[PDB]
């Protein structure tokens, strides 16, 4: 289950991380520690726990 | 807000001790200034 939940949060960021190159005009100030932020939210309690 | 003093990691989680401002240091560094010189000029001739 550990293992298949990290799977899940490296695919929510490998293309996350496209979205400021894509997009310049509504992320001017979004630096990488706000997709960080943004896809621990959505990840489960006892995998950042771990 | 700013992206700075935001927090992913829980490595710079502590407890908050003390807090001090602006206009409580200087009004602190002028007492400590002149305690110094009315301790030094009270004890030699």
């Amino acid at each position: 289950v550990y293992a298949s939940e990290l799977s899940v949060m490296k695919v929510d960021m490998r293309h996350l991380s496209l979205m400021q190159r894509r997009f310049p005009d509504v992320l001017i100030q979004a630096r990488p520690s706000h997709f960080w932020k943004a896809v621990l939210n959505d990840s489960p309690e006892a995998v950042k726990a771990v | 807000q700013r992206p700075e003093r935001i927090k992913t990691t829980p490595y710079l989680e502590g407890d908050v001790l003390s807090s001090d401002s602006g206009p409580l240091l200087s009004v602190f560094a002028l007492q400590e200034i002149m305690q110094k010189v009315r301790q030094v000029q009270a004890d030699y001739m």
